[PDB]
């Protein structure tokens, strides 16, 4: 009756479905077989050549040196309506909006030297005259990395990722536009909803594999914590850039906003927030989207990752 | 329900003391932390 | 019209090489010692679970290519001597070199390499292994430089052999395998208690009638006996899986082709097909889904440094000539004789 209760069978059959590894390896292995098993034929699929380094190659490589962003929050009770905005899958956004992955990388902004190049764990040597072609077609990292344009070359994971970001909506309008079906198709589309959030979230946990690596890049989880660094910070300026909403940015945690509404007539704070929402999403790549999802009329900010 | 000191590895750790008889390579679909062949182990606890 | 066997559990063991096993491209003049055999449990759409042997699937992996990209017969010379040297490493590692067990053949294929921008096609080799729970440790000593003088860059090795098979022929767990034909083994009504009358129906009758001729599709009792507790077993040749050919198989990458689809792999457009399946089945009419108007600026703090510095790459980075975006690949080495890596695979199997 527990195992009927919770889906467990189910959910682990839909989620090995989804990814096609074998039903054992589902609870027996970790995050990185998953997203292996999807890169593994989406080059089988485009004919590339996959590289796997040894444990001394991932140790020699270079630490990570970008850190997130989080705002100390002013300890206070806040009586006033405390607008919650929170991005929905960053990272994954930030993949496809910049085409960053391991095809698109060209090498680090300095050091560009034509026989002896690194990146990440590996080394490389660049062509003779690949930059003075590619000076249009590049997006330079703020960490200093180049990438390649979207009208030389599309992503894989790029691919991979907008995959999972549309069935996942597809799944989520099929739930909500119907009420009458029975718990069937319920239980499915939740089972297909929860597989594509585990994938989703583990897309990105192959990225620089801190410990226990098999294929890592540092050089891409930093220029992906710096740009959602900058994509956060230019957000916090666009909203304290406006003298109609005197707001004030006082909490967030590398996906959120938490902006102050002194007596503001909370019915009201809905369409600001809206607004807010609307105004940071048309001053970004496509598939980033700001989410405003909830109001927080009292609040008690202990301090970091400790509110109520 | 926690087979490690339970029914299924009470059973096992049984027939591997007293019986001494591999029940293991019984309860497998082939002649030739539980690792049965063929067959899939959960632990409902975890 | 096909039979259908669910992905439920995979396992891999080695046996002798049999008629059905394939035992010689590098070294024809040597057999093999030893061949892995993959085991599927799986269970047909009446509810019988069913046991699969698969043959001729064999792991491999990629390196570096050594020579150079200049006649179709020194490439055949130089696999046999890395295939020798391979062997004999192997063989004074783990303790006329004829009855190879641990290499099985070595090929050459192109490939572009994935960590990193490359734009243009590269050799790279195929050493088949046998044994793929040593073949890791093998791995090790190319990464090591044991086997050879310098040390070599290892492709395609930390993938397991399971997860390379499952991926190489287009399957995935708790799905279906379509196959048209198989081997059988000895008799189908498996008598150990009871299982040759309680479970037998119509329509486990009627799936032996339409792939059992009992004349030529039966394998002897003597050479490919039952080892398996249950159903009826039977033996897969990859000639026979259909699971595959079903991939689009694409080749933008050796050419500026998009410089000058949203349907990407099964499971995906499996579960989209399905989908609207549902959606055909009178529940509601069409989805759909709005766009948002955006403008992009996305400048840094350390833009004009970024920029000064690609300058500067860009100037360092050149040699008096302009490159052009369809004369920069060269027209050479057209590399029409060198197996595609999906058209690799099909090499190497024994026979029908």
């Amino acid at each position: 009756q527990l195992l009927r209760k919770q889906d467990y069978i189910a959910r682990n059959i839909e989620q090995a479905r989804l990814i096609g590894i074998d039903f054992h390896s589902v609870y027996y292995r970790g995050s990185q077989f998953k997203v292996e098993s999807f890169l593994i034929r989406i080059c089988k699929s485009e004919s590339f050549i996959l590289l796997s380094p040894g444990k001394k190659d991932v140790r020699k490589q270079k630490a990570l040196e970008c850190v997130p962003l989080v705002m100390e929050p002013e300890s206070a009770f806040y009586k006033s309506p405390l607008i919650v905005l929170d991005f929905q899958s960053l990272y994954p956004s930030i993949m496809i909006g910049y085409n960053y992955c391991y095809s698109t990388m060209i090498g680090r902004v300095r050091e560009i030297n034509l026989t002896e190049n690194n990146l990440g764990v590996s080394k490389f040597s660049l062509p003779r005259n690949i930059l003075a072609l590619l000076k249009n077609d590049v997006t330079i990292a703020p960490n200093g990395v180049v990438y390649a344009k979207t009208s030389v070359r599309k992503s894989t994971l790029s691919k991979m990722l907008t995959d999972i970001l549309d069935v996942r909506v597809m799944i989520k309008k099929t739930m909500n536009e119907i009420g009458d079906d029975n718990t069937t198709l319920k239980r499915l589309l939740n089972n297909k909803q929860l597989a594509l959030k585990l994938l989703a979230n583990v897309t990105y946990g192959y990225t620089s594999a801190s410990f226990s690596g098999r294929m890592p890049c540092s050089d891409l989880a930093d220029s992906i914590v710096q740009t959602g660094r900058e994509t956060l910070e230019k957000a916090i300026d666009i909203i304290e850039k406006d003298e109609t909403w005197n707001a004030k940015v006082v909490y967030g945690d590398t996906d959120s906003l938490f902006v102050y509404l002194p007596g503001k007539t909370a019915i009201e704070a809905f369409s600001i927030g809206h607004a807010m929402a609307e105004r940071v999403t048309q001053n970004n790549p496509k598939p980033i989207f700001l989410k405003f999802e909830k109001v927080y009329h009292p609040s008690i900010l202990i301090s970091k990752k400790r509110y109520v | 329900f926690e087979i490690h000191n339970f029914s299924w590895g009470y059973i096992i750790e049984r027939c591997q003391k007293i019986h001494q008889f591999d029940i293991v390579r019984e309860l497998a679909r082939v002649k030739c932390g539980i690792m049965i062949t063929g067959r899939h182990m959960i632990n409902i606890w975890r | 019209d096909y039979f259908r066997i669910q992905l439920n559990n995979q396992d891999y063991y080695m046996s002798k090489p049999t008629f059905l096993d394939p035992s010689h491209e590098s070294l024809p003049l040597n057999q093999f010692s030893q061949v892995p055999n993959i085991r599927v449990f799986g269970a047909l759409p009446t509810g019988h679970q069913v046991l699969c042997h698969v043959h001729g699937i064999l792991p491999y992996m990629f390196i570096k290519y050594d020579g150079q990209i200049t006649t179709s017969t020194l490439r055949h010379q130089r696999c046999a001597q890395v295939h020798k040297t391979l062997e004999v490493k192997i063989r004074a590692s783990f303790k006329k070199l004829g009855n190879l067990n641990f290499v099985a053949d070595v090929s050459v294929v192109k490939g572009i390499p994935f960590y990193g921008y490359h734009v243009g096609w590269n050799l790279f080799y195929k050493i088949s292994l046998l044994n793929p729970s040593c073949l890791s440790r093998i791995s090790e000593l190319i990464r090591d430089g044991k086997i050879f003088g310098k040390k070599f860059e290892i492709y395609e090795s930390h993938i397991p052999y399971l997860l390379q098979w499952t991926a190489d022929f287009n399957l995935f767990g708790c799905s279906w395998i379509n196959v048209d034909r198989c081997y059988f083994r000895s008799p189908v009504l498996n008598s150990i208690l009871d299982i040759d009358k309680l479970t037998i129906n119509d329509d486990l009758q009627l799936l032996l009638d339409r792939f059992c001729d009992f004349k030529c599709n039966v394998l002897s009792r003597r050479d490919f006996p039952r080892v398996g507790n249950g159903l009826i077993e039977i033996d897969i040749l990859p000639q026979f899986i259909k699971n595959r050919e079903k991939l689009q198989h694409r080749d933008i990458h050796h050419d500026f082709l998009e410089k000058l689809v949203k349907p990407y792999v099964s499971s995906a457009r499996d579960m989209i097909n399905e989908l609207t399946m549902q959606r055909e089945e009178l529940s509601l009419k069409e989805y759909k889904e709005p766009p948002e108007t955006k403008r992009h600026v996305h400048q840094w703090q350390s833009s004009g440094e970024f920029e000064a510095f690609y300058k500067k790459a860009q100037h360092k980075t050149s040699t008096g000539q302009i490159p052009n975006f369809e004369n920069f690949i060269d027209k050479n080495q057209k590399f029409s004789a060198i197996n595609t890596p999906y058209e690799a695979l099909p090499q190497l199997w024994p026979r029908l």
